[PDB]
RNA sequence: AAUCAAAAUUUAUUAUUUAUAUUAAAUAUGUAUGUGUAGAUAAAAUA
């Protein structure tokens, strides 16, 4: 969507990788093989 | 034992109980859904003479 | 057709999700190991 | 990418089992090639190999111990010498003429090699073949369908006529008692003949033991045999059956009664040659084949049908069936199972299951889609220890060692030879999943594993090579942006 | 369970109520329930008690309302538009 | 060509016949 | 019935009778040991005895080529006939079709 | 036709009681 | 040999290499993650981090 | 091509196997000769229906 | 108990005797036809206590010869059939010298 | 072969617009590798086949995102041009099931049906016992009974 | 095959023993069985569409005969049939009147 | 004799085009194998060598298509309504669209291919002469 | 290569709908008589 | 005494709404049973 | 909470059933006699089933873990699967004693179309006055079949 | 379990020989016992069956069972031979219910053999003392059977 | 095994049937080996369940049973899609 | 608002149709394209 500040606060003690439980974000997609190129 | 008009005068005029369903459905009857008439008549031949051990 | 009855688990049918967690590990491992490459 | 394939050489053809290989851009990623490097005029010496290469070709005097649950190979001219009349029901079904001929050599197999390693000079260890086949005249194997037994019957022809012995290969009994037509015995009264698989039989017998055969001296034998003009009386027993099956239409059809019960005749006499007879399918021997007795009014003679109290023309019916001893074939097969001054012969036989199935009900066989379109029609149960004078021996399926071997010589000589996936290695598995997958479907059946090995092509749910192409592509644009 | 042994009652046990069918659950509600031009008392309201015909009578309740609904609209338009 | 000239002119008389309304 | 069995041709029970009648006229053992009790070849059908009769046919071409005709008119059940159809199902009383008498 | 439709013989018809044909070999006439 | 395989794997668009997957029609309908989905999957924590929060 | 001429032999219904020019129409050209050649009615059998004022 | 279970086949389920009487329009009726029925049925029943010959037959389902019986079904009068078959031999090879084809039905097989 | 009947041929984009159903039916693709794998020939176009329908029946439920526009038409005419490079392959595995099949059919003394040609054996259309008693396209009357296209002694 | 169906008195055995056919004699006499005699051994056919459990339309016992025209003309058939005395018909022959009320009273006494 | 659009010319291939629907049995397959095996059992290679012919001709891999290039060179899109014109539009279609003219299918002897041999004597059937030398 | 343009209208002609071409354009020619005598007054 | 269910009996009519559309209607009605077990007849 | 589910409560009591089936205690109950088809044909088949010993490879993978490295294999059951919580390890993780004639269920077909027709044609055949206990047993029964048009009638 | 056709298909548009597509009265279809329903060219009482959907399923409803029977029938190895009760063996001195009577009778569940009743067969060799006492000359040979504690090549010597 | 007899032979030796019933131990990175599966067929009873979407119904079962077993096990098998429930009729 | 038997309605005869199946010759040349009626419904870019 448009621009924000979330997530833009610093985290206190730095602990923001051990919290396994956290938000992941929208499950992104990967290409399965590379097509090939237009030009 | 009526026709499918004095069926549907009876229908809107509201003498009957009946059920309206959806007409592309089997219903409600387990055997109807099952097998379809064949075998709501095939039951109806078990419970009218089938069961019974003749004597 | 309209396949709106179909639920969206269904429709591209996302399989093979044990590979995931091996290919974590391995690249964690080939992390270790570039590391080790550039260190010597 | 790194292909490694201009570079490969041809190692050298020592037999036909290495003339197999495709050319390497078919199997260059089914088959991945590796390189050494060996001491030679220099350290480095870059050499290309394969990572798989072909079982090896053994006689069977050099397979041993060590090669249990192993796979081998044969020649393809010796699997033209040794079997001319064919194999199993199934066993060619993994032999095409690209294709290596591979055999896996199993405990049973490795028990019925020394059983005919000891049988060559029997006189000697007639003691020790009387304790392994406690007494009887051989073995008969059984268990589940589409187990080794077929494959185990071609093994011990292999065997046996590798070793130089005289050897009777029935590699289908369903060719005589399930035949095309049968005929009744010329010279046997109440017996009957199948003509064209003893034809077959006296044809592919006599090319098959032409080496001892022709110093088989006829002993009881008569030298007053019919003979058209410019050919020779038998002297010897495969120029007695030269004199059989070698002959024009309709002459042939008595031609081969006349030679079986003469060729039976001549084989119960001999007590100093070892024999080993291998029926495939010794089970459609012991009960009915599947011809009637004719009705009596085609033999009675008949005026007219109108008024001779007969009903052939109006209605049909069946009338008692044919056992198997009415059969001049097997009735000397029975005659030397049965008479126990025969210390000689040694039947190691197989049963068959290759009936249709029936499982309480049944429609009509749809026509295009029918795997048993060529089965017995039969439906009979069996057991090998009430209904044959054989020691039995259970024949199960795959455990995860025989399985691992012959799966891995299916995939990668099937690859190897330009048959498999080759360039489409990519879309398919790997071998573990494909092993897993396999047990999975066969249940380790081997029947069931070269049906699933077949199957393969149409798997729809496997997801590891998508998986591994998203992870391999991205590790590859990480690396571009890595090198940015 | 049973009432004697019960005291904390657990309520939606993943009981599927989707593999056995039930789908024909349809309902008819009449026409205009939160319209203003609409009256909420009426003699329409004796249409909520009805079951025999229940479907066909819903459909021409909600002709007729959504037919003089649309003529009042018509007239109002013609009559603020004439003058 | 039929089916053009049928297309094109078919309509005007179909107009004609039936569906012409009224006139003063 | 459908199968008009036919005639009892004389030495076809077995293959020893065929054998001993026809094909090896020295034949010695005439037919099969039969034993002293009753043997019930249709089976579980109880039939008439002394009557010629033909059991079920075990291939498919003499179940095929045998003259039984088939189905044309309206068939017909002797207590399925009071109600109609299976369109025209009549019942007399609206009774459960789990109803068990006691 | 169904079961003995060969056992039909040329003694079973009634050949005096019509007329034939005989170049067509069709029944040409029928006597009262 | 899945070692060797893993080098020479086709990961463009080639000869016998076809996507077939919708990726021009639709585009990137497999989904892939990077993290690992608590708690069925687990990778260690790294190193600097530990001593970040360790010191 | 094949098809996009008409041979004279083959009938035009059904499309010839050659792929020669010469010697054959366009099918345009066959059409025409197609309306051309088709102006006759058929015979009409006088004593297969009586008249109407016979009946 | 065998005889009363095989005299009422399908009137015997589940270790109960049961008879359904439909006959007549009235119940009273109904259980009159069903008692008499019943005493008839036991009454016949009773028969096995008279002897052994009233004992009815186990149904036993027995084998037909199994393939060790059936092997000797080829050694059948064998020295008779070799002796036959030697005559058959000699009557056969001077039968080849009349014709190309000797059929079984002029050697052994008698049609008239 | 027990269909002797007369035939109706199909374009073979009607075949392969069937898909699962009959051109890539798995029973089916699994019986014409097993003949490709008798004669010891290589299955790749079969596999090419294969390969193409699994990816493709994968995500054949899934709707197409709508387009808002591209200036030029290369993303278009990409998907275009695998599409047409799609159809070719199976174009070839259509025309390489019945090369092999009436060859194999000339192996093993098989009678095809009505107006079906096998190259060695019947360059014109065989037919036998058709319900036209003339030839349907050679305009030939047929003999009693069938042509034999093989020898007698099986 | 064709074969003759074969009895043996229990005077004939060396253990005597009570058979099945006159067992089934019995039962006939008990239960007054009509025994046909012309039905054919050879046609023993199940209402497989009934009788087997992995059908859709199972019911253990067979609802229909396997035989072709099984008809109202064959005399057999007339004797095991229903007759339709105090059928569902016997209530259509006295409820379905144009007007009910001709059937709870006569109308003039009503009136 | 009513002449349709059926005809099915046997002149552009060994198979004639617009071809008959051919059907395969598990019979056929069991035959077949039985053939191989008296064929293999026989010393017979020439039956073998022109099934690897008509293989390594009728089975290279088809070119990858222009961009541009399209299967429908005519628009499908006008027959809307008219289905049996599409119908006989696309029977006429691929009527003319022989397997001689396919014109990607790399069918021709001056095209290689390093997948498939193409001398019989690089089969293993012959194996003794090329052994060691 | 596209068509050219006299073959386009002849199987536009040749191949569409004659019921639904007959509708829309009657519709039309009514509507436009209801324009023009709306114009009228 | 205990109540024990029964299962209930419908039926289902098919005919014409009109040609023009089939309508559905069943007839229903619904069955519970009480179960009276004493240990003496009474 | 309940314990199980609709479907897994129904299958539990079948497993209750047959733990104390005992044939000639199904005297006149009638179908409900009939002791749960699935366990009770499966152990009619134990001439054929035939209960195997874990194969060679099997007994060999787990004594190299046990004694070679040092390392048991525990079964699935017992596998920690949770990263982050320890689980309280139930006890029927590996004491199921792998045997045919149990489970998995595995009959011949002519004993389930011999069950099925039996199951239904003893349908009513049940004694419902027995001398015994209670609620089963009784000298009369009365049952009241009550019908209404609606179900809450 | 069986994959074999059961239903007809059902009434539609005269189909044609193509792929996927048989006609509606084929000899490939129930063995070609369509021929008896058949019409050739592409009287009211020979031609209204040909097309009642209730009469052709009640003939393959026939063909079906059949060939149900002759498969039933071709099982049998055995025959029912009416024995009396003192000669019988032990497992059949018991009181045997009737078919779908009660519940499958087990054999011997005491003696570990838990197997049908009415699936048992008896083996002739075994029971010649029974059926025949007339003959007194041994009519069939004893069984050999195995000897299964016997070193044998099953068992690695 | 399924109603009795083993899976190979209910949905004739068909792997893409089969494949399905073994996906819900594939996903779960779980051996087929060191579980024991029976599967009670409550719907319409046919000759032959050959036909995928019959797998399809398999499928669930399997997968819903293995859920119930080891619940973690809903982590993947629900990310599959094998827990989901599709309304298609005829 | 002042009535009455179309097909309220049943049955039959050279005769009127549409359907039901029967139903064939013909290479001397030239040749023969529909609207619809139907069943369950699981491909898609010249405007
Ligand atoms: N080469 C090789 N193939 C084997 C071996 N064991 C089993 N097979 C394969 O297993 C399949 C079964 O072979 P058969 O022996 O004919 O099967 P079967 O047990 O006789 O089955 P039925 O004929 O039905 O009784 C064959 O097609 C072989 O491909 C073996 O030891 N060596
Ligand atoms: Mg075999």
């Amino acid at each position: 969507g448009q621009k924000s500040l979330m997530g833009a606060l610093p985290a206190p003690y730095g602990d923001a990788e051990f919290f396994r439980g956290r938000y992941r974000g929208p499950p992104v997609a990967r290409p399965v093989v590379s097509l090939p190129t237009l030009h | 034992n009526v026709s499918y008009w004095t069926m549907n005068k009876m229908v809107r005029g509201g003498n009957l109980l009946v059920h309206r369903v959806h007409y592309t459905g089997w219903g409600t009857d387990s055997h109807l859904k099952k097998g379809g008439w064949e075998h709501r008549w095939n039951k109806v031949l078990q419970r009218n003479v089938l069961q019974y051990s003749r004597i | 057709d309209k396949y709106r009855r179909v639920p969206m688990l269904l429709k591209p049918q996302q399989g093979g999700q044990q590979y995931f967690n091996h290919f974590l590990i391995r690249s964690t491992n080939d992390r270790l190991t570039q590391q080790d490459v550039d260190n010597a | 990418k790194k292909s490694l394939a201009a570079m490969y050489m041809r190692p050298p053809v020592t037999c036909y089992t290495d003339a197999c290989e495709a050319p390497v851009a078919m199997w260059d990623g089914a088959i991945p090639l590796k390189e050494t490097r060996k001491l030679k005029n220099g350290v480095p010496v870059r050499t290309v190999s394969r990572t798989y290469s072909h079982p090896p070709q053994l006689t069977p005097t050099q397979l041993s111990f060590n090669d249990i649950n192993s796979m081998y190979c044969v020649g393809n001219d010796e699997l033209i010498q040794f079997f001319p009349e064919g194999l199993g029901g199934r066993v060619f079904q993994t032999m095409p003429p690209g294709h290596p001929r591979g055999f896996l050599y199993r405990k049973e197999t490795h028990l019925l090699n020394l059983f005919v390693d000891k049988v060559q000079h029997w006189h000697t260890k007639r003691s020790v073949l009387s304790s392994l086949t406690n007494g009887r005249t051989g073995f008969i194997v059984d268990g589940p369908t589409g187990c080794g037994k077929s494959a185990l019957m071609c093994q011990v022809v292999h065997f046996a006529r590798s070793r130089n012995i005289v050897t009777l290969y029935v590699p289908d009994a369903k060719v005589w008692t399930h035949g095309e037509w049968c005929w009744p015995s010329t010279i046997l009264p109440g017996f009957f003949d199948a003509p064209d698989a003893a034809r077959s039989f006296l044809k592919y017998f006599a090319v098959a033991n032409r080496a001892t055969l022709t110093s088989w001296k006829l002993r009881c034998t008569p030298k007053d045999l019919p003979t058209e003009q410019g050919e020779r009386q038998p002297q010897n027993l495969y120029e007695l059956c030269e004199w059989g099956h070698r002959a024009v239409a309709p002459a042939s059809i008595d031609r081969q009664s006349v030679c079986v019960k003469f060729l039976m005749d001549e084989l119960s006499e001999e007590k100093k040659l070892p024999v080993v007879i291998v029926v495939d399918g010794w089970n459609l021997f012991s009960h009915e084949t599947h011809f009637r007795y004719p009705h009596p009014d085609f033999l009675r003679g008949l005026a007219s049908f109108n008024e001779s109290s007969t009903d052939i023309d109006l209605y049909p019916q069946e009338l008692p069936r044919i056992p198997a001893s009415r059969l001049s074939f097997v009735r000397g097969l029975n005659k030397m199972i049965l008479s126990g001054d025969d210390p000689n012969k040694f039947f190691i036989t197989c049963t068959t299951r290759d009936f249709k199935p029936f499982d309480g009900i049944s429609g009509f066989p749809n026509v295009e889609t029918d795997r048993f379109a060529n089965s017995l029609d039969e439906y009979a149960p069996y057991d090998p220890e009430k209904d044959s004078h054989f020691h039995p021996i259970q024949i199960g399926n795959f455990d995860e060692y025989e399985y691992r071997s012959f799966l891995r010589f299916l995939i990668n000589s099937g690859e190897l030879a330009g048959l498999g996936w080759g360039p489409l290695w990519h879309a398919s598995s790997d071998f573990e999943r494909k092993l897993y997958k396999i047990g999975f479907l066969s249940g380790r059946n081997p029947q069931g594993v070269v049906d699933h090995y077949h199957q393969e092509l149409v798997w729809r749910y496997d997801y590891q090579r998508t998986r591994q192409k998203q992870y391999l592509l991205k590790r590859r644009m990480e690396g571009m942006s890595r090198g940015a | 369970g049973d009432i004697y042994y019960d005291d904390t009652r657990g309520l939606h046990d993943r009981s599927p109520t989707w593999m056995n069918e039930v789908p024909e659950t349809r309902y008819d509600r009449l026409y205009g329930v939160n319209h203003p031009d609409i009256a909420k008392i009426g003699i329409r309201r004796h249409l909520n008690v009805e079951y025999v015909n229940r479907k066909e009578v819903v459909e021409r309740d909600a002709a007729l309302m959504k037919k003089t609904l649309s003529s009042g609209r018509r007239l109002r338009h013609r009559v603020e538009s004439s003058r | 060509l039929i089916r053009q000239c049928l297309r094109d002119i078919v309509p005007v008389i179909e107009y004609r016949n039936r569906e012409e309304p009224a006139r003063l | 019935r459908f199968p008009p069995t036919p005639s009892e041709t004389p030495a076809t029970q077995d293959w020893m009778a065929y054998t001993a009648k026809y094909l090896d006229k020295q034949f010695t053992i005439s037919a099969e040991p039969a034993p002293v009790y009753n043997v019930n070849k249709l089976w579980p059908m109880q039939q008439i005895p002394g009557k010629v009769d033909q059991t079920p046919f075990e291939e498919d071409q003499t179940w095929l080529l045998h003259s039984i005709p088939v189905q044309q008119l309206e068939m017909h059940h002797h207590e399925k006939d009071l109600q109609d159809l299976p369109f025209i199902n009549h019942e007399q009383f609206p009774r459960s079709l789990e109803w068990n008498a006691p | 036709p169904e079961v003995a439709m060969h056992r039909n013989t040329v003694g079973l018809l009634p050949a005096h009681m019509w007329e034939t044909d005989k170049k067509t070999g069709k029944v040409k006439s029928v006597k009262d | 040999e899945e070692r060797i395989r893993e080098l020479m794997m086709p990961l463009e668009v080639g000869e016998n290499s076809f996507a077939a997957n919708g990726q021009a029609t639709h585009g990137n309908l497999f989904y892939f993650r990077e993290y690992p989905m608590y708690p069925g999957e687990y990778v260690p924590a790294e190193h600097n981090t530990l001593s970040s929060l360790r010191d | 091509l094949e098809g996009a001429m008409h041979k004279p032999g083959e009938s035009g219904l059904q499309a010839g196997s050659s792929t020669t020019i010469a010697g054959k129409e366009t099918w345009s050209q066959f059409s025409t000769k197609m309306r051309y050649g088709r102006r006759r009615i058929r015979v009409i059998d006088v004593a297969a229906k009586m008249s109407y004022e016979y009946q | 108990e065998r005889r009363l279970r095989i005299l009422a086949q399908h009137r015997v389920g589940m270790g109960v005797l049961k008879l359904d009487a439909d006959k007549y329009e009235d119940q009273a009726d109904n259980v009159t036809f069903g008692t008499t029925k019943l005493s008839e049925l036991l009454a016949d029943a009773r028969k096995a206590q008279l002897g052994e010959e009233y004992w009815p037959s186990v149904e036993l389902k027995v084998r037909k010869p199994s393939g060790q019986s059936k092997a000797h079904y080829s050694l059948i009068d064998n020295e008779r059939i070799e002796k036959r078959s030697r005559e058959l031999y000699e009557k056969y090879r001077d039968a080849k010298k009349r014709s190309l084809f000797v059929t079984p039905m002029e050697t052994w097989l008698e049609v008239k | 072969n027990t269909f002797l009947t007369s035939s109706v041929a199909t374009p073979p984009i009607s075949v392969i617009r069937t898909g699962p159903k009959w051109w890539a039916h798995p029973e089916r693709m699994v019986r014409q590798k097993l003949m490709y794998f008798t004669l010891g020939v290589d299955q790749l176009p079969l596999r090419r086949t294969a390969v193409i329908q699994r990816d493709l029946q994968r995500f054949h439920m899934c709707k197409p995102p709508p387009r808002v526009g591209d200036s030029t038409g290369y993303k278009r005419s990409r998907a275009a041009q695998l599409n047409t490079w799609y159809r070719r392959i199976q174009y070839q595995e259509y025309h390489m099931q019945h090369l092999f099949t009436r060859h194999v059919w000339g192996l093993l003394r098989v009678y095809p049906g009505n107006t079906t040609k096998i190259q060695g054996k019947a360059d014109d259309g065989y037919v036998g016992y058709d319900s036209v008693p003339f030839h349907r396209y050679n305009r030939a009357p047929l003999p009693f009974p069938a042509r034999e296209l093989y020898e007698r002694r099986k | 095959g064709v074969h003759r169906v074969g009895y043996t008195h229990p005077s004939t055995l060396p253990v005597p023993c009570a058979q099945r056919w006159d067992l089934r004699l019995a039962r006939a006499r008990i239960f007054q069985e009509y025994i046909e005699e012309k039905a054919p051994g050879a046609w023993q056919l199940e209402d497989e569409r009934s009788m087997s459990p992995e059908f859709k339309t199972f019911t253990g016992y067979p609802m229909r005969d396997m035989r072709p025209g099984y008809g109202q003309n064959l005399p057999d058939y007339i004797m095991k049939k229903r007759l339709p005395n105090n059928t569902h018909y016997e209530l259509f022959a006295r409820r379905d009147i144009p007007n009910e009320d001709n059937a709870m009273y006569g109308k003039y006494l009503y009136d | 004799s009513k002449p349709s659009d059926n005809v099915a010319w046997y002149d552009k291939g060994p198979v004639e085009w617009l071809p008959r629907p051919v059907r395969l049995t598990y019979d056929h397959l069991d035959q077949l194998q039985q053939w191989t095996m008296r064929a293999t059992l026989d010393g017979r290679t020439e039956e073998f060598n022109r099934i690897r012919d008509l293989h390594r001709e009728w089975s290279q891999h088809p070119l990858m298509p222009v961009l541009g290039d399209v299967e429908p060179k005519f628009p499908l899109n006008l027959f809307k309504q008219n289905h049996r014109a599409k119908k006989r539009f696309l029977v006429r279609w691929h009527k003319a669209n022989t397997p001689a003219n396919w014109l990607w299918m790399p069918r021709g002897p001056t095209v290689v291919t390093p997948l498939h041999r193409t001398n019989p004597t690089q089969y293993p059937e012959n194996w003794k002469q090329m052994v060691q030398r | 290569r596209e068509l050219p343009r006299d073959v386009k209208q002849e199987l536009q002609s040749f191949v569409a709908d004659a019921a639904t071409t007959l509708e829309s354009r009657v519709k039309y020619l009514k509507e436009l008589d209801t324009m023009n005598q709306r114009m009228k007054d | 005494p205990h109540v024990e269910k029964l299962e209930p009996w419908v039926r289902m009519a098919e005919f014409w709404t009109s040609e023009m559309s089939t309508a559905h209607y069943e007839f229903r009605k619904f069955f519970r049973v009480i179960i009276c077990k004493l240990p003496f007849q009474s | 909470f309940n314990e199980f589910d609709a479907k897994g409560r129904e299958y539990v009591q079948y497993m209750r059933e047959f733990a104390r089936f005992d044939p000639r205690k199904s005297r006149g109950n009638g179908q409900k006699g009939f002791p749960f088809r699935d366990a009770y044909l499966t152990k009619m088949n134990e001439a054929n089933q035939k209960t195997p010993p874990p194969t060679l490879e099997t007994i060999m993978d787990r004594a190299v873990r046990e004694h070679h490295q040092h390392a048991r294999i525990l079964s699935p059951l017992e596998v920690q699967r949770d990263v982050g919580r320890l689980e309280p390890i139930p006890s029927y993780a590996g004491k199921i004693n792998a045997d045919r004639s149990v489970f998995p269920f595995q009959w011949k077909t002519e004993d389930w179309y011999e069950y099925e027709v039996a199951k239904v044609r003893n349908r009513r055949f049940v004694f419902e006055n027995t001398e015994e206990d209670g609620i089963r047993g009784s000298e009369v029964t009365y049952k009241i079949v009550l019908e209404g048009f609606w179900d809450h009638h | 379990v069986s994959t074999g056709e059961f239903d007809h298909p059902p009434f539609q548009f005269r189909q044609r020989h193509t792929f996927n597509t048989t006609p509606l009265h084929d000899a490939n279809r129930f063995g070609g016992r369509t021929a008896y329903l058949r019409e050739i060219g592409p009287k009211k009482q020979g031609r209204r069956f040909k097309k009642d959907p209730r009469t052709v399923q009640f003939n393959v409803d026939v063909w079906c069972a059949q060939q149900t029977l002759r498969k039933r029938w071709k099982q049998r190895d055995w025959e029912v031979i009416e024995i009396p009760f003192r000669l019988v063996p032990r497992e059949q001195q018991r009181v045997i219910p009737e078919l779908y009577t009660d519940i499958p009778q087990m054999t011997d569940p005491a003696r570990n053999d838990f197997s049908n009743i009415r699936n048992k067969v008896y083996d002739r060799e075994e029971l010649q003392g029974v059926l025949f006492p007339a003959a007194g000359a041994m009519l069939y040979p004893p069984l050999q059977r195995v000897d299964k504690q016997a070193m044998t090549l099953d068992k690695y010597l | 095994t399924v109603m009795g007899k083993p899976l190979s032979l209910v949905l004739d030796n068909k792997a893409w049937l089969m494949e399905m019933v073994l996906m819900p131990f594939d996903e779960a990175n779980l051996d087929y080996r060191d579980f024991d599966a029976h599967i009670v067929s409550e719907g319409h009873a046919m000759p032959s369940i050959a036909n995928e979407i019959a797998a399809f119904a398999l499928r669930m079962a399997v997968a819903n049973a293995l859920v119930k077993l080891i619940p973690l096990t809903r982590i993947p098998l629900k990310k599959s899609g094998l827990l989901s429930v599709d309304r298609r009729r005829e």
